[PDB]
């Protein structure tokens, strides 16, 4: 088993400029006819791998000009020397000198941008869904940056845990920012006990904590 | 433009079996290697499967971790690759493509989930309202995926759909949330197109105030 | 059903059984 290692899972660029991603194997990849059999492929979100790079330095067949390969037989680096949009996406190198060929754990490409604080939303639990017999109660975070933030669920000033989910979308490919949902799941029953529902947001684009609130009711 | 196009995929208990297809257009199949390649996120990107031409007598080579369970073939007279997939794992869970002898073409995947849980339709509840945010909350489906759109598609400026999250019931549940003016609240109808076609389940939502 | 020959070409160049 050949293991192809990618340190690192996520990369940080500014726009224009150059980034190197690496790769290394456990076994030189160097064939005995001179050639290094490696390749390496982007992903961008929702559609099939492609390739960039065959025999560890050949630019495949409409492949822009940006993309480089290089490498000795064991250690190997994919470069891009001016980011643009359309690069952003999930990195992979793979070798195909041994069965099974083995992929790396790739290297995520993602834009850097100036910090931009969220827009905060807060929405009640219909009434459609409460006569089931659940509560469920979202916060949104709109259009941010960086992806670090921190969200904390109030109920009656009663901070929540165990009880939310979070989910977050890519990177817009427009503005570059995130947004993040956060949902908390409540009974009916313990929905209907208390009245404040609070959702509190920490954020380096905020001075101080957002809070985004509702009583329940009305 | 070359094209390779799988088929196949779904929902399928454990210990099943189950076979994928994969057709090659403008593409001299019998003369080039094919492959079958998946993708999960515990795993990542995993290499299946290879086929050789005829003229190497058409020889295979497999994973360990799929080898005596699944079979990999060809029909060059139709354009076809297979992979015969028994005795289904959990593990075998994700993505399935079929690629090229050199890996510029891949097709678009099939989805492939094996679990014993049956399917069930989603729930669609609305997040009702300078800028407003409206959404539709797609509550508690199974399998994966479940698509949504807003006003036939029509409206898809500031519109994010977020990864579906799996619940501790084992459903998954989406958010699909877009932000409009405040002023447009009560005459601008918006409209949430939901379709989560494993249990066949078709729902359109009006989001207006509370 | 190859609309052109250079996609073979370059498999052919690429191809190895022999270690
Ligand atoms: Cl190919
Ligand atoms: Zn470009
Ligand atoms: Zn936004
Ligand atoms: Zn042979």
């Amino acid at each position: 088993d050949i293991v192809m290692t990618q340190a690192a899972p996520s990369v940080p660029v500014t726009p224009g400029e150059s980034v190197s991603i690496s790769c290394r194997s456990s076994k030189s990849l160097l064939h005995s006819n001179g050639n290094t059999y490696l390749y390496w492929f982007l992903q961008r979100p929702g559609q099939s791998p492609q390739l960039l790079i065959y025999r560890m330095s050949n630019l495949a067949s409409g492949v822009p000009d940006r993309f480089s390969g290089s490498g000795s037989g064991t250690a190997f680096t994919l470069r891009i020397s001016r980011v643009e949009a359309e690069d952003v996406g999930v990195y992979y190198c793979m070798q195909h000198l041994e069965y099974p060929f083995t992929f790396g754990a790739g290297t995520k490409l993602e834009l850097k941008r100036t910090v931009a604080a969220p827009s905060v939303f807060i929405f009640p639990p219909s009434d459609e869904q409460l006569k089931s017999g659940t509560a469920s109660v979202v916060c949104l975070l709109n259009n941010f940056y960086p992806r670090e933030a921190k969200v904390q669920w109030k109920v009656d000033n009663a901070l929540q845990s165990g009880n939310s989910q979070e989910s977050v979308t890519e990177q817009d490919s427009k503005d570059s920012t995130y947004s993040l949902s956060s949902t908390l799941t409540l009974s009916k029953a313990d929905y209907e006990k208390h009245k404040v529902y609070a959702c509190e947001v920490t954020h380096q684009g905020l001075s101080s904590p957002v809070t985004k609130s509702f009583n329940r009711g009305e | 433009e070359v094209k390779l196009e799988e088929s196949g995929g779904g929902l399928v208990q454990p210990g099943g079996s189950m076979k994928l297809s994969c057709v090659a257009s403008r593409f001299t199949l019998s003369k080039y290697w094919m492959n079958w390649v998946r993708q999960s996120p515990e795993k990542g990107l995993e290499w299946v499967a290879q086929i050789r031409l005829k003229s190497d007598n058409y020889a295979t080579h497999y994973a360990e971790s799929v080898k005596g369970r699944f079979t990999i073939s060809r029909d060059d007279s139709k354009s076809s690759v297979y992979l015969q997939m028994n005795n289904l794992r959990a593990e075998d869970t994700g993505i399935y493509y079929c690629t090229g002898e050199i890996f510029v073409n891949w097709g678009q995947g099939t989805l492939v989930t094996v679990s014993a849980a049956s399917t069930k339709g989603p729930s669609v509840f609305p997040l009702a309202p300078g800028t407003a945010a409206l959404g539709c909350l797609v509550k508690d489906y199974f399998p994966e995926p479940v698509t949504v759109s807003w006003n036939s598609g029509a409206l898809t400026s500031g519109v994010h759909t977020f990864p579906a999250v799996l619940q501790s019931s084992g459903l998954y549940s989406l958010s699909s949330v877009v932000t409009v003016p405040s002023s447009s609240l009560g005459t601008q109808t918006y409209i949430c197109n939901v379709n989560h076609k494993p249990s066949n389940t078709k729902v359109d939502k009006k989001v207006e105030p509370k | 059903k190859d609309e052109d020959g250079d996609y073979e070409e370059l498999v052919l160049a690429l191809r190895s059984e022999e270690d």
